[PDB]
């Protein structure tokens, strides 16, 4: 049987066809990254809502991290 | 190029026509025959919940995005109205809507406004061809270029695959045109009545089981113009928090009483039939003059079912009556697809009225009200519809003949069987395979809808988007339709749909959601008590034997 | 009236009937520790970092469950058209577990302050008119349904 | 504080589970329905006509009680379908092709999916056509206004509606909770002071901001037929600062050189006269649906919040592209509305001039109307039934109030069943079937009085309608006498 | 006078 639906190969394939640990860096980070992407509200927002909650969340971290030492 | 075009059908030398609306089925072994329950009620539910960090998360977030957007509106509306002048007066005239009751529409839901109506194109079967879109200014408005694309279909009521456009079906349809019309008359009442009518009738009342029923042009108006029929101010309803809108409406326009009871709580149902009739009417304490039980059969954003068998005991018991709506029950549940009363082996006599729409799981348009003889007789005297409103037109009444009898098992025999057996093997291989992956999954075993849940606000767009790109359409829903802190998205299953589509969608499913962070399901979803996150493809490999046992399904 | 009360029974109200669900209370505890903690992070001392805490929870609760009158979305035909969100709470029942624990918090919000700024009689008096005046008088069972000029 | 207390009396003790299983016991409630006066009024399905194996057409073979009768080529002056061109060969093909391309079914409502092209392009084909500048469909026209009125209007807001409106309006105005105030059907006087009394009384109330007026009206009638007066209506709602709601179901295709509505027979501009129009696909455009025309926001606006639209299916795609291909058929070289104009003229004109019925009938259509209405004169309906409309009125309205179960009104049945006996007597002698207004009158609430009907169409040969013009005239002669 | 505040409080808390 044959019908004409193009499919889409899943991430792991396309890795896998397009071929050391720079890779596990890079993952560790994009794991980061969407970690902290998608549990606050940034795809409801526009651009400068988004721009100013992020400059307040680094200035908050940046704060804190200087208050620890 | 900013209105949507007007797209033209491909080749497609009818093979792959035949494979793109209804999929050929593989093997005898993706079959799955169900059985009765012999009176016996159900359980109680076994719902699941994550952890209480995600609700806080989820509160959060809701938090900020209401203080932004209450800020926005107000310093839009007082420092420059003059973009925002849709909202303020002009020259003594008040503005369409005001801006508070249209908050969450142009605030929370405008920037995701792409995941809602999508156009399309063609049959909407096995695979639906979408048009793609362009936005602009975030979702500001859209422009349409001319390419199309197929998509897997996940979305449309499409239970029994019976909207396609090479079956029977159509060929009934077609002689229909040809035959009568496409134009009605006027109501029935006047003269828009012919023998397909009749003979719709007829066949109706002798599928679901009782003596006479009516049809009509219209599910939504069928609901909102029967209680006003048959109703009046000094009744009273008992209605299900979880009634559709249309129950609801109709029940508005009579000028009744309502109080609601828990979804799935049968307990609060007693004691509130016991107060209400000791009460009597409110502020004249004189006894009700009559009272009415409203429900479905399957809610159809829970997948849960309704205690048949207890509510016909109460019924019974303190001589009330009942009303059920079997929108997504009939055609698509039970042993051969009457609805609940086959699911439970209640009598079909218990229930006074039962009404249902082909829209769903037939591929029509319209509605049916079935009961008793009398009844019927004075409701076709008394409804409004019946004598205001046109009649159902030809083509659709051969579609839903054609369909009903394909069902019945007296055209072409071998294929009713195989769809409602299609059906219920893919709801039960997709449930189970989800629940073992490590979602959270709600529902019965056999219903065909499946919701998932989410629970984040932010994880919406992000999966309609990434199953789009991935070639797969969905729908989801927010908080003014479910609970604020339960987002979920709905899968409908037809049975179109191989087993090679199902192992696909998994496969997808299993790699968004570990990307997203949504496996979150605990041990109290397992039959054995502990918590699973099995691999894909174990899982693949150990489920479409194990989906055959009823031990496995928790709920 | 009548047709009033069966519109408010008819459908129920998605705008008061979160509060009875899976972690509100907590959700109140834990805004309450994050503003703490984020006043903190300012750096100034502690008597100021406290009372702003306190004004802050106070004027948003406040801002937010006792300011604005209707729904943000269509309901009915008006229904819940002159009331607050507190006044639509478990569907105008009072002193139910909800409303108790809503109420008790401001009170024992002021209790923890209250050992640190206990040496200035103006920032005690002010916390003390503040809370009694805005978080402990709207939420009585005489200010229910009670409208002023 | 002991001077403070008020007087109550001690607390009474709860009930017993003993005793509540008994009151409940004791409590009876009624049927489901009324059985009692069933059968004095279930003629109405027993002469209830049902054509066979054709196209509800001109020429018709119907039966009555259950196949007990039958009668062949019978002339039919009962049909709703004005224009008649949707039977014509085009809009087969287009029909046929529609079908072979898509399904039959819709499967799903417009928010998710199943609003596929075919919908957009009728419905800018409707806004083009019409002059505004958008519309959107609805599933049947019975549910278009009750669903469209309510979201616009609430607690707080104020209607003023005609005297004589139809049910669906009457069931908008019911379901949207506002204050209504009715004038007296074309009487622009008592509209006019109506308003004044109004905007005087909101200027000394002096309100915080100020709430949403409509004025509510018809094209053309549904029970008594007749025109409206659109200038005046307009002139003085832009005086008062009113805005203007029709519901021209029965004259969208009726009206005009080019049958485009009533502003187009009054020369007028659509998009600055009225603000809402509320018509119909399945009376003079041969289809099923209906649609709502106004601007962009309103248009919005229902598209969000409008239950009928955004709780309901899609309506088929056959059905989209054949209205389409009539608009278009309408756009190009007409004929059909001045066929079926000149037609309506000659036969209000046959109606109007004879003087023999003038002592029976009183013809309530306007000339315009492609609908004749026909009363009975209610000196002779207070001679032969002993009754007027207003003892009718107050009767129905009093029982309607205390919420009387069972609601059966003798003088008007016997009414009905004199007039139902005029139609069999035209029917079985002369091979004509007309048709009554078949209202369920326990359901109405403004005053109504049965009436008979006779519709007329565009493919109808001008000497065919002037003889069963005769013959039903000498029914109504000699059943009268 | 803060002792007495804090009973009261507690009162009105009771
Ligand atoms: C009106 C124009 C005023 C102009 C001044 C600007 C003020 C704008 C910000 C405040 C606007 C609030 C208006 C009313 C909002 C609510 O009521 C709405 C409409 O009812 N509810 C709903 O939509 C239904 C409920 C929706 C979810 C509510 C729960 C979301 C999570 C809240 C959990 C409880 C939070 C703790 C209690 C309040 C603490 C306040 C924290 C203060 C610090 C942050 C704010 C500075
Ligand atoms: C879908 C739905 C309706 C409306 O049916 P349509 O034919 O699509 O208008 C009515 N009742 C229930 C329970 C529904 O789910």
């Amino acid at each position: 049987h044959k019908s004409s639906m193009v499919y889409i190969p899943t991430t792991k394939e396309a890795k896998r066809r397009n071929g050391g640990i720079l890779n596990t860096i890079e993952e560790v980070v994009e794991k980061l990254y969407w970690t902290y992407y998608i549990h606050l509200p940034f795809y409801l927002m526009a651009s400068f809502d988004s721009f100013f909650l992020h400059v307040f969340f680094l200035t908050i971290f940046s704060l804190s991290f200087f208050g620890i030492l | 190029y900013t209105r949507v075009p007007l797209c033209e059908p491909e080749e497609l030398p009818d093979d792959i026509q035949k494979e793109n609306e209804y999929g050929t089925l593989d093997s005898p072994g993706h079959l799955y025959q169900v059985k009765s329950r012999h009176g016996k009620p159900l359980p109680e539910p076994v719902v699941d919940t994550p952890p209480y960090y995600i609700s806080l998360l989820t509160y959060l977030n809701y938090l900020i995005l209401i203080i932004l957007g209450h800020v926005h509106d107000f310093l839009g509306m007082t420092f420059q109205k003059n973009k925002h002048l849709d909202l303020l007066e002009h020259d003594g005239l008040a503005p369409w809507f005001s801006n508070f009751e249209s908050f969450y529409v142009r605030r929370i839901k405008m920037r995701i406004d792409d995941c809602f109506s999508r156009p399309t194109t063609g049959v909407p079967g096995r695979f639906i061809r979408c048009i793609d879109r362009i936005s602009h200014n975030i979702n500001e408005y859209f422009t349409y270029s001319g390419a199309v694309y197929p998509c897997m279909n996940l979305s449309s009521y499409n239970y029994l695959g019976f909207a396609q456009s090479k079956g029977q079906c159509t060929d009934a349809a077609l002689e229909s045109v040809d035959k009568y019309s496409i134009q009605s008359g006027g109501p029935r009442a006047q003269i828009g009545t012919t023998d397909l009518h009749i003979k719709a009738e007829k066949l109706v009342a002798r599928f679901i089981g009782k003596e006479d029923a009516l049809v009509f042009s219209m599910g939504y108006g069928t609901n909102a113009n029967l209680f006003n029929a048959f109703l009046d101010k000094k009744c009273l309803v008992i209605s299900d928090e979880l009634n559709h809108t249309s129950i609801r409406t109709g029940v508005r326009l009579s000028g009744a009483a309502v109080r609601t009871f828990k979804h799935g709580d049968m307990v609060g149902l007693e004691k509130l039939i016991r107060e209400q009739i000791v009460l009597g009417q409110p502020k004249t304490n004189r006894p009700w003059k009559k009272i009415l039980i409203c429900a479905e059969g399957l809610f159809s954003m829970e997948g849960t079912l309704c205690n048949l068998p207890k509510l016909v005991e109460l019924k019974k018991k303190y001589k009330c009556y009942l009303f059920i709506d079997e929108a997504h029950s009939i055609g698509a549940m039970g042993p051969t697809g009457r609805g609940v009363c086959e699911i439970f082996g209640v009598d079909p006599k218990d229930v006074d009225i039962l009404m249902g729409t082909f829209t769903k799981s037939f591929g029509a348009a319209g509605g049916y009200i079935a009961a008793d003889q009398w009844i019927i007789d004075r409701l076709r005297l008394d409804l409004t519809t019946v004598s205001y409103s046109e009649s159902m037109p030809a083509p659709v009444l051969a579609q839903t003949i054609s369909s009903l009898q394909t069902i019945s098992g007296e055209i072409c025999p071998g294929q009713g069987t195989e769809r409602l057996q299609r059906i219920a093997f893919n709801s039960r291989y997709l449930r189970l395979a989800l629940q073992r992956l490590g979602f959270i999954v709600y529902g019965v075993a056999d219903s065909p809808v499946i919701p998932l849940l989410l629970y984040c606000p932010s994880k919406m767009p992000a999966f309609s988007r990434m199953m789009l790109q991935r070639r797969i359409a969905v729908v989801v829903v927010a908080y003014p339709a479910t609970p604020l802190i339960e987002s979920r998205v709905r899968f409908c299953m037809s049975a179109s749909l191989t087993k090679e589509d199902i192992d696909y969608l998994l496969r997808h499913v299993s790699e968004v959601g570990d990307k997203l962070n949504l496996k979150s399901n605990s041990g109290k979803s397992s039959y054995d008590g502990k918590r699973q996150r099995w691999d894909i493809e174990e899982v693949i490999r150990r489920t479409p034997e194990d989906c055959k046992d009823d031990k496995y399904f928790v709920n | 009236t009548f047709e009033d009360e069966n519109d408010q029974q008819m459908l129920p109200n998605m705008n008061a009937t979160w509060v009875d669900q899976r972690g509100a209370w907590l959700i109140h505890i834990v805004v309450i520790v994050l503003l703490r903690l984020f006043y903190s992070l300012f750096g100034s001392t502690p008597k100021w970092t406290w009372t702003l805490t306190n004004m802050t929870y106070i004027i948003g609760f406040y801002i937010m469950f006792h300011l604005v009158k209707g729904t943000p979305f269509d309901f009915n035909g008006g229904a819940y058209d002159n009331l607050t969100m507190w006044e639509q709470i478990n569907d105008e029942t009072l002193y139910t577990p909800t409303r108790k624990f809503l109420l008790i918090v401001p009170i024992v919000l002021f209790l923890i302050s209250n050992q640190y700024y206990r040496n200035d009689m103006t920032l005690f008096l002010s916390n003390l008119a503040v809370t009694v005046l805005i978080g402990v008088v709207p939420k009585l069972g005489i200010t229910h349904r009670l409208r002023i000029s | 504080i002991l001077l403070t207390r008020k007087s109550y009396k001690p607390p009474k003790r709860p009930l017993t589970e003993q005793e509540i299983d008994e009151l409940c016991d004791e409590w009876v409630p009624e049927p489901l329905v009324d059985p009692s006066a069933t059968d004095e009024q279930s003629w109405r399905v027993a002469k209830t006509p049902v054509t066979m194996e054709m196209p509800i057409q001109n020429h018709i073979t119907i039966t009555r009680n259950n196949l007990q009768e039958k009668y062949t080529n019978v002339f039919n002056l009962a049909s709703n379908n004005f224009l008649q061109l949707s039977a014509t060969e085009p809009v087969k093909e287009v029909v046929k092709t529609t079908i072979k391309n898509y399904g039959v079914g819709a499967c799903g409502p417009a928010g998710f999916y199943g609003n596929q092209d075919v919908h957009y392009t009728l419905e800018y084909d409707l806004a083009q056509f019409f002059g505004t500048q958008g519309s959107v469909l609805y599933g049947q026209d019975f549910c278009a206004a009750p669903s469209v009125l309510p979201a616009f209007t609430k607690r707080g807001d104020v209607i003023v509606a005609d005297d004589q409106v139809s049910l669906p309006v009457q069931n908008a105005l019911q379901l949207s909770r506002s204050t209504v105030y009715y004038f007296n059907h074309n009487d622009m006087n008592s509209l006019e002071c109506l308003l004044n009394e109004l905007t005087e009384q909101e200027k000394l109330e002096k309100l915080p901001a100020i709430p949403r007026k409509f004025i509510v009206t018809e094209g053309i009638f549904h029970n008594s037929g007749d025109l409206a007066p659109l200038p005046e209506l307009t002139k003085l709602k832009n005086k008062y600062k009113f805005r203007l709601f029709v519901d021209e179901t029965f004259s969208i295709g009726v009206l005009g050189a080019t049958g485009r509505g009533l502003s187009e027979h009054f020369n007028m501009d659509r998009a600055t006269a009225i603000d809402i129009t509320v018509g119909s696909m399945a009376t003079a455009l041969g289809s099923t649906g209906g649609f709502v025309l106004g601007d962009s926001v309103m248009c919005l606006h229902q598209r969000i919040g409008s239950n009928a639209y955004c709780f309901s299916a899609c309506l088929p795609a056959y059905t989209v592209t054949s209205v389409s291909k009539v608009l278009k058929l309408m756009d190009s070289n007409n004929d059909a509305v001045q066929t079926l104009q000149k037609l309506s003229k000659s036969l209000h004109d046959s109606f109007a001039s004879d003087d023999s019925l003038r002592s029976y009938v009183i013809v309530t259509s306007s000339p315009v109307s492609a609908v004749l209405h026909l009363q009975l004169t209610p000196a002779y309906r207070s001679r032969k039934f002993g009754y007027t409309c207003e003892q009718l009125f107050e009767t129905m309205s009093a029982l309607q109030k205390k919420s009387q179960t069972n609601k059966f009104i003798e003088p008007y049945e016997e009414e009905e069943k004199f007039l139902q006996s005029i139609v069999d007597h035209a029917l079985i002698n002369y091979n004509v079937l007309i048709t009554r207004n078949t209202i369920v009158l326990k359901q109405e609430t403004l005053p109504i009085v049965p009436s008979l009907k006779i519709c007329c169409n565009a493919a109808m040969s001008p000497e065919e309608l002037k003889n069963a013009c005769e013959s039903v005239k000498q029914s109504i002669l000699a059943c009268c006498q | 006078g803060h002792f007495f505040v804090e009973g009261l409080l507690g009162v009105v808390i009771i």
